[PDB]
DNA sequence: GAGAATCCCGGTGCCGAGGCCGCTCAATTGGTCGTAGACAGCTCTAGCACCGCTTAAACGCACGTACGCGCTGTCCCCCGCGTTTTAACCGCCAAGGGGATTACTCCCTAG
DNA sequence: TAGGGAGTAATCCCCTTGGCGGTTAAAACGCGGGGGACAGCGCGTACGTGCGTTTAAGCGGTGCTAGAGCTGTCTACGACCAATTGAGCGGCCTCGGCACCGGGATTCTC
């Protein structure tokens, strides 16, 4: 079961550019792309987690990563949409 | 006077500290540009560290990690 | 026929505008094999290593050609030379 | 029941990541909202990149995603590129760049 | 000598008493509480 | 005869890829030098992981973490 | 509260130039160096461990870390006294 | 007896071995790699010492300061480029001049 | 040969460097046990060798011109120094902001 | 489910911020002037450009098998809890090496 991220890229792909196909050399890129993003932003939080005498990673640590890794307005609109995520995850009632 | 702290005597010195015999009678302008760059990128990044610390005056500790973020790691001022 | 400088800029273009690669396979084979015996003897290889290892000197090599040509035209130049090499490889860092 | 990709509006898995994250060795404890932080994170940047590689693959009149779209896209972006600019690219080329003086 | 007792937790051991002591009525209607006497919400948007 | 077994006009490709009008004829000794210790600098650390490996063969996942451990990380190969 | 390094490179100091002094500037860059190379060394033989499909550290990957990271002629020579100071320790059993 | 005496060495291995135990670097961890991390770690201290040292006695001083020991990190090779990215404290630049800038 | 301008040497004030002591919390010793690791065994992907063949490319070489490189005059723009202006440094007492630490209930997350 | 890290209020007191004002070395202005930037020029030589000869680059065919990869079994290593004692940190104190300071040797410079 070795395992990959070929199938979410392929329907955010789809919902926009529905007559379009992957290399699977391209396939790979994106594949190692999102791994990488992964690596980084979570070795970030864990920085911060252990910075702050804190034993526990929330979604705090994550969005002050978030601002630390990515340039301005690729961190502004993440944060903005990973905010409208946590709140509809978090009423779910 | 705002940017104007800093003074031909301080870079004529640093650039000196360089090795520079024969400087320029307007270097002065990109050198102020790339000094206000460098401390933006740092305490930009040390308001970050001390934001998320809810320690809201900026600490030795805090810059000294934004330069080892940067790559840039200082040795003295704890680490 | 066409003046010196021309077909230049059309074989320049021809290969800023294509994506082959330039290196022949088997030398850069033999290459690594005679590079890493030192190392450790009798060695096996992968060939997907041995196009990661050429596509990394690919890379290296024309990022390393646009900064030498940049020190070409700092020196009010057009051909380079060892000095601008020796100049990029000092200001990217190493030695 | 039903996953919590589908409560968060979100396509990338949710556990998954929440998997990776536990025995990644990060921390002892990991909260609830870091999955779906990291979730709606990563959508915004695959979302990102597969629209300008989308646009370059239409522009170059080609129905497929080939590498060098990967390329046109990365480096053409300004942010994107200060993102990647340390990351080598795989079969994709170098953008069509003469300095001003060699044109006659 | 007292504790702090500020005031997040008064209204916190005050409902919880009052829980209390309807889930032993249970096993009743209370007039005039702290939280009886709150305001709804409006109707009007 | 294997250190100059990558050719000149190869040489030449990958300047003319680089965008460089003309070039010495001391130049190609030098660039075969830097490629040398290139590729030593990559494949001492790849035979090191693959010496730790407990293996013989050279895979794809070693040279990999080899040039991304250096700054020079490269992606589709690493799947 | 604070933790230091400070009676053994003091010690270690003496027994090997027993007529210096150092400063306190001079202990805080040592002891950022030292804490720089333990965490250099730590995170290599963590990131092998993890990648190396394994799940505890062992002697093997931190000399993979010490052989790898940094240069080879005082790396042999570590190499050669941790070995030696790991056979000291395994024959007082 | 401290393990330290046991292997025969003056750093406090239960001291590096319990700050890599509560690191999160790994769940399990055996027991050569404190002993060996602090042998290295002696090691590296030692002969950091001893560059000190004897960039301290050219110097007509019986004190080590900064400056001498970044002398001793400047002139030899091997700790230059372990250390070519770190910055020191009030140690400033070893002198060097080059030829042309020296006239007649 | 004048003229500063570093280096040397003796004297002196001073403040952190090293040594010593109280004592805490962390290193060590010791036994249990689930389990990761060693380790033998086994399937078969894939890496190595290589016989020969078309030919693109590598190699070689002749011709010549844009260009590297030395020379040079000239505008001028920084260098060196004296004077004047200005704010940096320093002593330093003081108000209080705001972490450091402590106490403690509880929601939050491992299992 | 249930243990515990985190949320939260209080509270001690360390350190940072303001500001007298006095000093004085350091910055600002200005001005002569000379070594260097820089535009122009010219010998020539090294490398572009093009053509003939040569070489082993690429293919692809396939056999052999090395070892990468997977599985089952055994077991020996390391987490985990508990008792406990001295190593090692906070604090205090004497003093000597280097900071300072001044006279004069001495060695670059024009």
């Amino acid at each position: 079961r070795k395992e990959t991220y070929s199938s979410y890229i392929y329907k955010v792909l789809k919902q926009t550019h529905p007559d379009t196909g992957i290399s699977q050399k391209s396939m790979s890129i994106l594949n190692s792309f999102v791994n990488d993003i992964f690596e980084r932003i979570a070795t970030e939080a864990s920085k911060l987690a252990a910075y702050n005498k804190k034993s526990t990673i929330s979604a705090r640590e994550i969005q002050t990563a978030v601002r630390l890794i990515l340039p301005g307005e690729l961190a502004k609109h993440a944060v903005s949409e990973g905010t409208r995520a946590v709140t509809k995850y978090s009423s779910s009632t | 006077d705002n940017i104007q702290g800093i003074t031909k005597p301080a870079i004529r010195r640093l650039a000196r500290r360089g090795g520079v015999k024969r400087i320029s009678g307007l270097i002065y302008e990109e050198t102020r540009g790339v000094l206000k760059v460098f401390l933006e990128n740092v305490i930009r990044d040390a308001v970050t560290y001390t934001e998320h610390a809810k320690r809201k005056t900026v600490t030795a500790m805090d810059v000294v990690y934004a330069l080892k973020r940067q790559g840039r790691t200082l040795y003295g001022f704890g680490g | 026929r066409y003046k010196p400088g021309t077909v230049a800029l059309r074989e320049i273009r021809r290969f800023q505008k294509s994506t082959e690669l330039l290196i022949r396979k088997l030398p850069f084979q033999r290459l690594v094999r005679e590079i890493a015996q030192d190392f450790k003897t009798d060695l096996r290889f992968q060939s997907s290593a041995i196009g990661a290892l050429q596509e990394s000197v690919e890379a290296y090599l024309v990022s390393l050609f646009e900064d030498t040509n940049l020190a070409a035209i700092h020196a009010k130049r057009v051909t380079i030379q060892k000095k601008d090499i020796k100049l990029a490889r000092r200001l990217r860092g190493e030695r | 029941s039903q996953s919590r990709s589908a409560k968060a509006g979100l396509t990338f898995p949710v556990g998954r990541v929440h998997r990776l994250l536990r025995r990644g060795n990060y921390a002892q404890r990991i909260g609830s909202g870091a999955p779906v932080y990291l979730t709606a994170v990563l959508e915004y940047l695959a979302a990102e990149i597969l629209e300008l590689a989308g646009n370059a693959a239409r522009d170059n009149k080609k129905t497929r995603i080939i590498p060098r779209h990967l390329q046109l896209a990365i480096r053409n972006d300004d942010e994107l590129n200060k993102l990647l600019g340390n990351v080598t690219i795989a079969q994709g080329g170098v953008l069509p760049n003469i300095h001003q003086n060699l044109l006659p | 000598t007292r504790r702090h007792k500020s005031a997040r937790q008064l209204i916190s051991d005050e409902n919880k008493r009052i829980n209390a002591l309807l889930t032993k009525a249970n096993k009743l209607v209370p007039k005039a509480t702290y939280f009886s006497v709150e305001a709804p919400p409006s109707i009007r948007p």
